[PDB]
């Protein structure tokens, strides 16, 4: 078969960027947040309650029979019939442990059925509501993806990725959905992703150390990992502009020769 | 100067309203190509196919060097030559764009096509073309494969821009090979993505045809 | 003062003008009387604003808005939200931009000419909503024009956008739709929060400012390639419904 | 370049083009250059003559600023969407009164940023408040001057202002030194990070001095294009995330389109514009485009880019904006002490 | 006539070309009768519509303190479905220097959802009466709608400590006001003050 | 000793640099914390100046070495109505500031006209309760010349005007008269450095005269420890609640509810009534403290 | 090409000159020209010299 | 103007039924359907 | 509009036209008023500012802000005469015959302009 | 009839907040050509007064 | 502790003026927008307004069509006769 690799460099943000993108690497897990906790900061759907639909189960509706479309087996979101939801998360420039094409990359090699979207402030998932439940909370908030501090789950007002932290390392917010408790140095959200403010707030954890940030974070920066550090990453990204060049200019094998 | 409230239609617009010169054969919207062959997938596939590959022989495109990248991307993306679709779809029922991206690189080694460049200092050997059209066929079909994969995992139409997107990064970025069209389908992606998710979005993905600013830009891949 | 000498006006040279009498124009219907040099659409800013205030307007229908609202994106709408999103778009068309100091406006003594107004031939929803920006159409229009024009209408909501005059000055008339289009898409996301995903953003995207948008005047081609809201894609019936003598006169 | 030829400018009234369309202007200039040339030669009102000498006017002999753009574009001629990067370039008059080719290259990206991004995809194909803090990224603060001095320092401690023929290698080399230098001042500095806080602004800035130096290192603006797109998918790997997303549709496009030869696809950079099919939709790349093209001359010491006639006829010194220093210009219209022609206020009532 | 002694803040302003004051910044005038609101130091606030007030105030012999907020911009937390943009908000230090002087004029904006609910935050830890400065028309009772003390329209259940005494409406962001708006809010203030 | 200066740098890490601070010893000023970004007025000892220099570029601040950051200027406008405050006015008060002083606007109730223009005698005294007077006057020579009798204090003096040279008997710097814009051009730049040099000039001649007879304690270190003993001092809701003037301080609290508890503070072995001149201040009844000299 | 006269009426790009001999290859340039745009042999493709191959 | 009544605010036109005339402070008051008391003097009688 | 300044002192000629400019600037009244001229008299404390508008009462009272914000501070005793040529004289002293009789000059001199 | 080809637009353009009330086009040429007219889309706030 | 209603401050770095390279001017953010600057409206209606012609051809036809013979002092007189006509002046009719 074919044994994947899946990003060049020997510096530790490329290792940690393979990392993500390796489906068969077990993230290390940092925090406990109940799913019933994930749900309230989603802001989606009242806990308890049933998931609203969208259309009825694939089984009662009729399709035509497609042998290329009943090859794939399909999402228990989808075989139910659930309305496609949302998660959003903005990540600090600041040794954030994810950033925003890495997790969109990390999104559509481990998970199914997906719709990952990327901006420089920005990052956005869109699945089935109950599979999108279980991996917002699996793998987005539980595992190192995530850090209560330089990360938001934060819908509506995004703003904050290039600029400073605050007093506390956290990144800036506009509408403070999660505040910084000194009494137990923990990050409470007060408001779920879009705005509006929960009854009850709900324990993230604790920020992640800024040493444990060096080490997991997957940007690269002057002050810590810079890219001239990763030669080998600069020159994978020229080799990919160079041949698309040569592509463009005429597809043959003799001109792709000066590769 | 066109049929604006009236009573009568055809799937060719005016021609004084083309995107560019030789664009009238884009003018069929995905959702026509999918009413025509009944919600057939390989069947409205080979259509919007047949008709990409086409208007790109009109254009002047498809004229000299390219004819054999442009022959081979309509016969491996839409016509199902060598069953590579298929034979991904199949071997990646269970499985996530990544995964496609993985049996997709198997196949073009196993095949030949794509061989070892060089092994750098930390590892990860590089790939270059050892058929540079044939190359770009595979990633057609498996770029295919991946979103019959991803939407019917999903059974969602609205991942079709991401997928794309995403795959051709994936490839671009696990092999060091450049990916569908040498970037264009990745840019039209891009296209579809901006489209088709936000309120500066306009329509959704049934809407598509190459006859428009913002997917005209591959060439019928 | 400004040419530093080079002449301008040389009424020297040429036909020597004046050697007739040059008459006074009156005006049809007006006992006042004026020179033909003050009738030239140069010299005449009334004949600029004619054109001005038919260049800057675009009808936009909401009705396949508020039924994505309601059925796709789970919102309620009601007259309350109506007047909500109405002071949306009116703060917002002109150079507003909500609830962000930190992005640039235009300077609001600059665009004093812009509105937002709505009219709908449903008697109950027009009486339900603010008189501030709501074009009557009962108290507008005679008794049976007024039943007329709701008949032909029918129980569907339009807005009518006035993008400023200024942004016609300076661009072209293909610029007011785009104009209206992004004004009206921003405000509409912003006096209605909805917490649904993208894709369902861009069907109500669609729904609101691609569906029922009225134009003044069609693009030209060939030759004339002009943009929309040209003078020369305005059709003669379109004219004849611009101008209001049938309101207020029964010659 | 011009030869033994005469050629007339006519710069018709501001407020006719306010009024009406770009359009306007050529039939304008020609119905008034035939019944100037029937009455100062004392010829007949009307022969064929006459109509020769229209149609000579109209488009035998006539130069427009910008083409029309016909079809689904839907504009006439003389709009900002068919200006061509050369066009600009020669617009701009600092290669007349300065020998700094980075200034001359700078003021032509502050000049086609502020037409394109700001009017032509500012408000003709938006609304709204537009893209001004996308354009003004770019001519704001000397973070672009610094990133722009740096290349050329670099180009010429290596290379030389036209030391190289364009290669691949010397491409790579510039913009992938010159983009590695411009994000690591956006680390080692918040202030410019703060600055230019959307990833957009940062894309085009880094891009725009890759491509800049790319062009005085090798004296062609295609191999500066192809150094901005290097530059773009660099920086999407150095900082994993590149601008909003609809941003890099033409950037991923660009490598491949940049050097293409195919009918839809190919066109020198100082022949490419607003209507180019890569770059007719997004903000943040058209006035950088336009200063790597003027770069790609200034780097040669060239006299003009693409229309002598254009840069003859934008020297004169009667144009009520003053093209030397466009920056020193907007700062004055900034500051209300830029006098605007096109108002009308003797044929309206005091308020 | 009579000498007027203002405590300058401690902090300059922004930056060389920019404005005077800076956010979160208090400038007593001593004698405390007027104290000036601004939303920001910014252009659309500061010197424009603000400091006009200001020397109108004090042409016309009252002696006036300018504060302005350190989070001015937005619509406070409390509004409809959260708020948007940015956050309004009043310090509890704030509140304590609007509340030793005897009248508060406050400048608002345009939306009339923004004001309201901005007034029912800042009313909620105001207890002084207050001149509401703003461009659009607003009524007197919309702010009684959510809960809002107000001189005419008063609310069943008053959720707010502080009374709307006037409001003036014309006076546009980051433009000069006319005498005529200033002799208004003059008016208001000295029949509402002594 | 204690040369005070101002750091503008970020609020991430702010408190480990004040602990830095404080263990070395120094007293910080002022504190502002705009957004993300804060601005310290700190008078930490000369022998640690390198140190701190050191420290701040390792939390990437910026050290503004300001000359003017141990006074208060008395800014006297004729008047505080639109045509000196809303512009000038504030234009000097703001770039004294720029460099440290804290300002104060004096708006003479009779200052405005040419013959009918007078100064009370409160408002002379607080005036002379300043370290320096910076008089913003108008822009005509014979009314200004004219008006000589304002400027009668025994205080260092800088008279702005428009002319660009007058001939009275004080300091003066021209082309600063009255105005309707923000200062903004590069000869009205010009001006104001000129103003603040002329005012540097005279704030360090001051500085040499009381270093010939140093007082008891520094006044940083006496506000310091005024802060550390009464309690009170952080309910003050006046922008400066303690100014550190040239020789002496300005404490923002009642005189007559206060001034025995200011009296009564013990500074190394001394009782504070004993070292300084407690009085009460025509600035809104504040209390006003006069440090001794060693001689005394 | 020998000018850089490429972009229209009056319009010069220095640096981009190419000095070519089209006219006097006339012939090879016809028969790529005829192999390149050939279906399959014998379809009616023809590209005929005109004026000594100047056109 | 009398419990019952319709009334509509001359300022902006809300009809409403009134409630009941609660005096407080030595001053008449009255209270609407819509829980909002109201001045005697900015309200009319309409029929 | 034309703004032109007569006083013998250097300094306060530009700084006052400066301030006119200014003053026409923020009341938006640069296009409805042809010419201003002031008059400068600081020996014996009076000036004159005279206005010609172009071609109802708002416009009057923004003319007489725009008196308002020229003048200066001192020079609170003021009249003005208006036959579509405004023209105030202001003084701290009580006004003068001739004074008078100077702006009635300028107001007929303003009427000639063209 | 009440329209001629598009009741929408008969509609729209009936709004009292127009500057050129289209009711008497004449008279507002007219008027026009008298100096009387108070058109928009003047630069007069960003412009200076000299 | 934690007070819902304090708010978040915002925008701190637009609220400073921006400076113009190459300059030493410093400007509001909201004076650079196109609407709001007059500049950029004189810039963009300077290219709109500019219409270059070559009168050689016409120069042409006047000699060879009409026998009418083109000289300096021809030109001149064409020159001042278009600056007059080009603005809307008349010159027959
Ligand atoms: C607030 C919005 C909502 C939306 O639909 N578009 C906005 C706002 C919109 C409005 C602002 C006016 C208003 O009233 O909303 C306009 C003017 C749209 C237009 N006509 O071009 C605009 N943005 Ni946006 N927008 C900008 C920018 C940005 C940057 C901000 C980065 C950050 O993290 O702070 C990001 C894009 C990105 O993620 O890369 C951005 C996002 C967003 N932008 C998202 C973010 C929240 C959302 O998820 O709904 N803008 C900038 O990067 C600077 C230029 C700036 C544009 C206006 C100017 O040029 O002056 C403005 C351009
Ligand atoms: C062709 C059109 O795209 P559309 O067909 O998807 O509307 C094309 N672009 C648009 O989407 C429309 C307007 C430009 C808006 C871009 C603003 S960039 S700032 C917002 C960033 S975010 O909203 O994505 O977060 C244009 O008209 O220029």
């Amino acid at each position: 078969a074919y044994t994947p690799q899946f990003y060049p460099g020997a510096t530790k943000v490329a290792e940690n960027r393979r990392n993500h993108l390796n489906p068969n690497y077990e993230l290390e897990k940092l925090r406990e947040i109940p799913d019933e906790d994930v749900v309230k900061i989603m802001g989606h759907r009242q806990p308890g309650e049933d998931y609203k639909t969208v259309h009825p189960p694939l089984e009662e509706m009729d399709f035509v029979e497609d042998y290329a479309r009943d090859l794939v087996e399909p999402l228990n979101g989808a075989k139910e019939g659930h309305r496609v939801r949302y998660i959003q998360f903005a990540d600090s420039m600041y040794f954030a442990p994810a950033q925003p094409y890495d997790r969109s990359r990390s999104y559509m090699s481990r998970l199914r059925g997906v719709d990952a979207g990327t901006l420089s402030g920005r990052q956005v998932v869109e699945c089935r509501e109950s599979d999108l439940e279980e991996f917002s909370k699996n793998i987005l908030m539980d595992t190192e993806l995530f850090d209560p501090a330089t990360s938001g789950m934060r819908g509506a007002t995004v703003h904050g990725h290039s600029l400073r932290l605050d007093e506390n390392g956290m990144m800036f917010d506009a509408l403070q959905r999660c505040v910084f408790d000194e009494k137990t140095g923990h990050v409470m959200y007060v408001k779920d992703q879009v705005g509006k403010p929960l009854d009850a707030p709900v324990d993230v954890g604790e920020p992640i150390p800024e040493a444990k940030l060096r080490e997991i974070t997957t940007i690269y920066r002057n002050d810590g990992v810079a890219m001239r550090a990763d030669p080998d990453v600069i020159e994978v990204v020229k080799r990919i502009h160079r041949a698309r060049t040569l592509g463009g200019y005429i597809p043959t094998n003799e001109t792709f020769k000066g590769l | 100067m066109d049929y604006a409230g009236g009573n009568i239609a055809s799937l060719l617009g005016a021609p004084s309203m083309m995107e560019g010169l030789g664009y009238a054969l884009r003018n069929i919207p995905v959702n026509h190509a999918v009413a025509t062959t009944k919600k057939n997938m390989m069947n409205a596939i080979a259509f919007s196919s047949v008709m990409e590959q086409t208007a790109t022989f009109e254009m002047g495109d498809a004229v000299g060097s390219f004819e054999r990248q442009h022959l081979l991307g309509l016969a491996y993306q839409g016509l199902n030559a060598d069953n590579l679709v298929i034979d991904f779809i199949k071997a990646n029922a269970k499985g996530t764009v990544g995964s496609v991206v993985e049996t997709v690189i198997d196949r073009a080694i196993a095949d030949g096509v794509i061989v070892v460049d060089k092994t750098m200092s930390s590892g990860f050997n590089m790939y270059k073309p050892a058929d540079v059209n044939k190359w770009n066929a595979y990633a057609a079909a498996g770029l295919v494969a991946a979103v019959a994969v991803s939407c019917g995992a999903a059974r969602a139409a609205q991942n079709v821009a991401s997928v794309i997107l995403y795959f051709n990064d994936i490839l671009e970025y696990e092999t060091g090979l450049p990916g569908v069209d040498y970037g264009r389908s990745m840019g039209t992606a891009v296209g579809f993505s901006f489209f088709s998710h936000s309120i500066y979005g306009g329509g959704g993905p049934g809407i598509f045809n190459g006859n428009h600013v913002v997917t005209r830009h591959s060439k019928g891949f | 003062e400004k040419r530093q000498g080079i002449p301008l006006y040389n009424p020297d040279i040429g036909v020597p003008l004046g050697q007739r009498k040059l008459m006074p124009y009156k005006l049809s219907n007006t006992d006042d009387y004026c020179e033909g040099d003050d009738l030239h659409f140069l010299n005449n800013a009334a004949i600029q604003q004619l054109w001005d205030d038919i260049r800057r307007t675009v009808i936009v229908g909401m009705d396949t808005a508020h039924s994505v609202l309601e059925k796709r994106l789970g919102v309620e709408v009601t007259p309350e939200t109506i007047n909500e999103y109405m002071h949306t778009i009116n703060h917002s068309l002109p150079g507003g931009a909500v609830v962000q100091e930190h992005m640039v406006e235009v300077h609001p003594s600059l665009a004093w000419d812009c509105y937002a107004r709505i009219f709908t031939g449903d008697d109950e929803l027009a009486d339900e909503l603010d008189s501030r920006f709501l074009i009557d159409i009962n108290k507008l229009f005679p008794e049976e024009q007024a039943e007329t024009l709701k008949a032909a209408i029918g129980k569907k909501t339009y807005q009518v956008s006035r993008v400023p005059s200024l942004v016609g000055r300076v661009c072209d008339g293909g610029t007011i739709s785009r104009w209206s289009a992004m004004q009206i898409g921003m405000s509409f996301i912003t006096a209605y929060k909805l917490c649904a995903g993208e894709a369902a953003t861009a069907d109500f995207s669609y729904a609101s400012k691609h569906a029922d948008v009225i134009q003044m005047g069609n693009a030209l081609p060939g030759r004339r390639a002009r943009g929309p809201n040209e003078p020369g894609g305005i059709r003669f019936g379109i004219l004849s419904d611009v101008v209001q003598t049938t309101r207020v006169s029964e010659d | 370049a011009i030869g033994k030829k005469t050629y007339q400018v006519s710069r018709v009234p501001s407020l006719v083009g306010r009024v009406c369309d770009g359009g306007t202007i050529s039939r304008w200039s020609a119905m008034q250059i035939g019944m100037s040339f029937i009455t100062a030669y004392k010829l007949c009102a009307g022969e064929a003559a006459t109509a020769d000498f229209s149609y000579a006017s109209k488009h035998a002999d006539v130069i427009q600023m910008g083409n029309a753009l016909p079809g689904r574009r839907a504009r006439g001629p003389n709009e900002p969407g068919g200006i061509r990067f050369g066009i600009l370039s020669d617009v701009v008059q600092t290669t007349r009164v300065s020998e700094d080719p980075v200034e001359q290259s700078l003021e032509v990206v502050a000049t086609g940023a502020a037409l394109y991004d700001q009017i032509w995809l500012g408000a003709y194909m938006s609304g709204g408040i537009g893209f001004t803090q996308y354009a003004t990224a770019s001519y704001t603060d000397d973070i672009l001057d610094d990133f722009s001095y740096y290349a050329l320092d670099y180009v010429e401690k290596k290379y030389g202002r036209m030391g190289t023929k364009a290669t691949m290698d010397v491409v790579e080399d510039v913009a992938g030194e010159v983009t590695l230098y411009a994000l690591e001042q956006y680390d080692d500095y918040p202030a410019l990070l703060e600055d230019h806080f959307g990833g957009s602004q940062r894309a085009a800035v880094a891009a725009a001095a890759s491509g800049i130096g790319v062009c005085m290192a090798t004296g062609n603006s295609n191999a500066g294009v192809n150094g901005w797109y290097l530059s773009q998918i660099l920086h999407k790997e150095y900082h994993s995330r590149l601008g909003f997303y609809g941003y890099d549709l033409q950037d991923q496009c660009g490598a491949s389109n940049s050097l293409a030869i195919r009918n839809d696809e190919a066109a020198p950079l100082e022949l490419r514009g607003p209507n180019y099919p890569n770059y007719a939709m997004n903000v943040g790349h058209q006035g950088e485009y336009a200063g790597i093209a003027q770069a790609a001359h200034s780097a040669r010491g060239d006299a003009f880019a693409l229309n002598p006639l254009v840069k003859v006829a934008f020297a004169d010194p009667m144009l009520v904006f003053d093209f030397s220093k466009p920056r020193k210009e907007i700062a004055r219209g900034a500051l209300r002490e830029f006098e605007a022609a096109g108002e009308r206020d003797v044929i309206l009532p005091a308020k | 006539r009579k000498e007027q002694i203002v405590d300058c803040r401690a902090v300059m302003g922004l930056g060389e070309g920019g404005g005077l004051a800076q956010r979160g910044t208090f400038a007593e005038g001593l004698r405390n009768d007027v104290v000036v609101v601004a939303m920001s130091p910014g252009r659309r606030h500061i010197t424009k519509p603000v400091c006009e007030i200001t020397y109108g105030i004090r042409e016309a012999g009252i002696q006036t303190s300018v504060l302005v907020l350190d989070a001015g911009g937005g619509i406070p937390s409390d509004a409809p479905q959260g708020s948007l943009g940015s956050t309004f908000g009043l310090k509890p230090e704030e509140a304590k220097q609007v509340n030793r002087h005897k009248l508060c004029v406050i400048h608002f904006g345009n939306v009339k959802s923004h004001i309201i609910y901005k007034a029912r935050l800042f009313l909620k830890y105001v207890d002084i009466p207050t001149i509401i400065v703003c461009q659009t028309p607003v009524d007197m009772e919309d702010f009684a709608a959510i809960g809002i003390k107000t001189k005419n329209v008063m609310p069943l259940e008053s959720k707010t400590e502080g009374k709307i005494v006037e409001i003036i409406t014309g006076v546009i962001r980051g433009e000069s006001a006319p005498q005529k708006k200033i002799d208004e809010i003059i008016e208001s203030i000295k029949k509402h003050l002594g | 000793m204690y040369q005070i200066i101002r750091y503008e740098g970020g609020v991430y890490k702010n408190n480990i640099l004040k602990e830095w601070i404080e263990d070395v010893g120094g007293f910080i000023i002022q504190e502002h914390v705009m957004q993300l970004d804060v601005y310290m007025t700190i008078a930490i000892p000369q022998n640690e100046i390198e140190n701190f220099k050191e420290e701040a570029k390792k939390y990437k601040g910026k050290i503004v070495e300001t000359p003017l950051a141990g006074i208060e200027i008395a800014i006297v406008s004729p008047s505080l109505s639109r045509h000196h405050l809303p512009h000038i006015a504030c234009d000097v008060s703001e770039y004294v500031r720029k460099f440290g002083a804290k300002p104060n606007m004096i708006g003479l109730a009779h200052g405005a006209g040419k013959n009918i223009s007078e100064i009370r005698e409160k408002e002379k005294r607080l005036i002379q309760e300043h370290d320096i007077a910076i008089y913003v006057m108008g822009n005509f020579e014979s009314c200004i010349l004219d008006k000589t009798h304002l400027f009668k204090v025994d205080i260092p003096l800088v008279v702005t005007g428009g002319p660009e040279t007058l001939d009275i008997p004080y300091t003066y710097v021209g082309n600063l008269g009255r105005r309707a814009q923000r200062l903004r051009k590069g000869e009205e730049i010009r001006a104001l450095r000129q103003m603040i040099d002329e005012v540097t000039k005279k704030i360090n001649d001051k500085r040499m005269e009381l270093s010939y007879d140093p007082p008891i304690i520094p006044p940083v270190v006496l506000k310091d420890e005024i802060e550390k003993r009464i309690d009170e001092v952080r309910g003050i809701l006046a922008p400066m609640p303690i100014v550190t003037q040239l020789d002496g301080l300005r404490i923002k609290m009642d005189y007559d509810r206060n001034h025995e508890e200011i009296e009564n503070v013990k500074i190394g072995k001394y009782l504070l009534k004993d070292i300084a001149y407690v009085t009460r201040s025509e600035m809104k009844n504040y209390i006003l403290i006069k440090l001794k000299s060693t001689s005394e | 090409l020998a000018a850089g006269k490429i972009g229209g009426k009056g319009c010069q790009v220095p640096g981009r000159t190419l000095d070519i001999s089209a006219v006097s290859n006339a012939q090879a340039i016809a028969d790529e020209v005829e192999k390149i745009l050939k279906v399959s042999e014998d379809d009616d493709t023809a590209v005929k010299i005109i004026n000594g191959g100047k056109q | 103007i009398e419990i019952g009544s319709y009334v509509r605010y001359i300022n902006t036109g809300t009809h409403g039924t009134v409630k009941a005339i609660e005096p407080k402070n030595d001053e008449e008051w009255v209270l609407l359907e819509n829980d909002i008391y109201y001045r005697p003097e900015l309200l009319e009688l309409v029929e | 509009a034309y703004i032109d300044v007569e006083c013998n002192d250097e300094a306060g000629k530009a700084i006052y036209e400066r301030i006119i400019q200014t003053s026409l600037e923020d009341l938006v009244l640069g296009k409805s008023i042809i010419k201003a001229k002031m008059i400068c008299k600081q020996d014996v404390p009076y000036f004159i500012i005279g206005i010609l508008p172009k071609s109802k009462e708002d416009f009057i009272d923004r003319v007489l802000d725009f008196m308002n914000r020229v003048f200066p501070e001192g020079m609170r005793i003021r009249k003005t005469i208006r036959d579509k040529t405004i023209v105030m004289v202001a003084s701290e002293k009580p006004i003068e015959e001739e004074w008078m009789n100077e702006a009635v000059k300028l107001q007929e001199e303003l009427k000639i302009f063209k």
